[PDB]
């Protein structure tokens, strides 16, 4: 596999070393070519340059950049993603390709931010891709649901054991399991990292693992390097606030991360919920609250 | 399938346990029947606190929502059925706190000492506890914050009363004279002690005056008290005698109302707070505790619950 760098600067989530080796690879083949755009974008939307991606990609590209585009939409236009789902639901009932492994993961995508799990599964179900079959454990991991998420990772483990995203996906099984395993999904971040670099997503990955078992302490250098380079990075700043309150920093500094994080990204999810705990507890306080 | 927090909520009584799950509602039910918490107002900001540590957070794939992590402190042992959230807030953690409470108190601080030692009280039930006699130290550390915060406002109060009506002079000593009762240590308790002698001395109630005298002295003061309380006792001891008659029994044991700081002697009927075990006249009952500020004066509780050894079958 030529695009094989380029892929695989994308799944461990380098994205920018990904931009850049896709620049430089040559096309080789109408159909490589395509597939090097596909991930070049990916990667654009990865560090969530939207704009690039739909100013880029015109209705006269392919279909799969169409696809990408698609999803490119759905995440920069809020008010657009209804109508969005709608025409993915309008295109995925009325036709049949299969065939385009790209819209299958693009329009799982969709599925998968709108929280119709159902019909991400489902439309992941008849992609034949090694990426689907990651993209299907993970969902299944949400779901909670270890014991199908592990028959899916077999499945991949057959097919490519060596392959960076079938480890992904051990990994991932393997910090859902817990126990013993959980060191097992820490070597494989590390691993990685070591092999390929430290990216924001592995380093937090193994900061997870760490987290998982008691070593706080072990976390502190992963996340504080995450950190150093990328601030405002969510997963880097829940984290951080998590392993605050363990190491028994000031009450301040947890404050202060959740603070930067709403500053770094205001929409974040982790924040929402934060606020609706926040809402319903002052609902909660006037239950039990006394009258007056 | 089951989420991992609510696993945690089906496995453990603890209501720190249920708080880090996000079961905000379970937690608040468990902490109202277990201690008296009615008012859950300022428990807010320990919940958000407590609940944003629950679980950390790594991205699978890339562009896709980001997964979550829920640490188990048993996470060795437990399956995916029995898992139980990491500790994080610890009874050393409190205790450490205590001193901070204790350097405020003695440089006179007392209103932000009081608010730490609210904040310790209040934690209190969040802890998970290995052993049973850290339960008992958790329950010990409670009893001092209180002991603290009601002693520490009736003081406040004390001062604030006016000083004019000869009633007034009397209402001021008999209060200064129960903060004597406190148990505090005795670095605060020789400085109660220091005042309550010479509210006495002015008052003229000689004879009780050299009772707080030598009580301060049995202490060890550092030297310039000592002798200074030595100095006031002999001038008590040239006419022991009481001027007026007080609303006070050093003798009789005491039970400092919370809110009147009126003493409820022994037996007569009183109210505690299901969760400090301040005292309060039947009057108060069903009211919230001026100590707490969380809890139900009159409500009946099953107790703390921070150790699931508590828990027996």
């Amino acid at each position: 596999d030529e695009l094989f760098d380029v892929k695989n600067a994308f799944y461990i989530g380098s994205y920018q070393q990904c931009i850049n080796e896709a620049q430089r690879v040559k096309l080789s083949s109408p159909e490589r070519e395509v597939e090097r755009d596909v991930f070049l974008y990916r990667a654009y939307l990865a560090q969530r340059k939207y704009g690039v991606v739909l100013d880029e990609i015109k209705p006269s590209s392919a279909p799969e950049l169409q696809a990408v585009r698609m999803f490119a939409e759905y995440l920069a236009s809020e008010n657009q993603r209804d109508s969005i789902v709608l025409e993915l639901d309008r295109e995925m009932s009325r036709s049949v390709d299969v065939t385009n492994t790209t819209f299958l993961l693009m329009a799982a995508s969709i599925y998968f931010h709108d929280q119709n799990p159902d019909a991400a599964l489902r439309t992941l179900h008849q992609g034949d891709g090694l990426e689907c079959m990651a993209m299907t454990i993970q969902i299944l991991l949400k779901l909670d649901r270890l014991d199908l998420a592990r028959k899916e990772l077999k499945k991949m483990q057959d097919q490519d054991e060596d392959a960076t995203l079938t480890q992904l996906a051990t990994a991932w099984v393997n910090l859902a399991v817990g126990g013993e395993k959980l060191q097992e999904a820490y070597y494989i971040f590390q691993e990685l990292a070591d092999k390929c670099s430290p990216t924001l997503l592995l380093l937090n990955g193994q900061a997870a693992c760490h987290s998982a078992q008691g070593r706080w302490e072990t976390a502190e250098g992963v996340l504080q390097e995450a950190l150093d380079k990328d601030s405002g990075h969510p997963e880097t700043l829940i984290n951080l606030i998590v392993l605050s309150q363990h190491l028994g920093k000031p009450p301040e500094v947890t404050n202060r991360y959740l603070s930067q994080l709403k500053d770094a990204h205001r929409a974040h999810p982790f924040i929402k919920e934060y606020q609706a705990k926040e809402n319903d507890f002052d609902r909660l306080a006037m239950q039990y609250a006394p009258s007056a | 399938g089951t989420s991992p927090t609510q696993i945690w909520c089906n496995n453990s009584q603890l209501p720190v346990d249920h708080i880090l799950a996000g079961s905000f509602e379970t937690a608040m039910r468990l902490l109202h029947d277990q201690v008296g918490v009615i008012q859950f107002g300022p428990y807010k900001q320990l919940f958000l606190q407590t609940y944003a540590r629950g679980r950390t957070t790594y991205q699978a794939l890339p562009c896709l929502p980001s997964m979550y992590s829920y640490p188990n402190r048993n996470w060795k042992d437990a399956g995916l059925k029995n898992g139980v959230p990491a500790v994080g807030l610890k009874l050393n953690d409190l205790i450490q706190r205590l001193q901070l409470c204790y350097q405020l108190t003695t440089v006179g601080k007392f209103e932000e000492a009081v608010e730490k030692f609210r904040s310790i009280l209040l934690s209190v039930p969040l802890l998970v506890v290995d052993n049973k006699q850290e339960i008992a130290e958790a329950q010990q550390l409670i009893t001092i914050c209180r002991e603290y915060i009601v002693g520490l406002c009736m003081e406040i109060e004390r001062k604030k009363l006016p000083k004019e009506t000869l009633d007034q002079q009397k209402r001021i000593c008999e209060m200064a004279a129960y903060f004597t009762h406190s148990n505090l240590q005795p670095v605060h308790m020789i400085l109660v002690l220091r005042t309550a002698l010479n509210l006495f001395f002015k008052l003229k109630n000689f004879k009780t005056a050299a009772t707080f005298a030598r009580r301060l002295l049995e202490l060890g003061p550092k030297p310039e008290v000592a002798q200074q309380t030595r100095k006031i006792l002999s001038a008590c001891e040239k006419n022991p005698t009481d001027a007026c008659q007080l609303n006070y029994d050093m003798h009789n044991p005491f039970d400092i109302c919370a809110a009147s700081y009126r003493p409820i002697y022994r037996g007569k009927p009183v109210e505690k707070c299901p969760l400090s075990g301040a005292c309060y006249s039947p009057e108060f009952k069903g009211q919230i505790c001026r100590v707490t500020t969380v809890t139900e004066i009159g409500k009946d509780v099953i107790g703390l619950r921070i150790s699931p050894l508590q828990f027996r079958l």
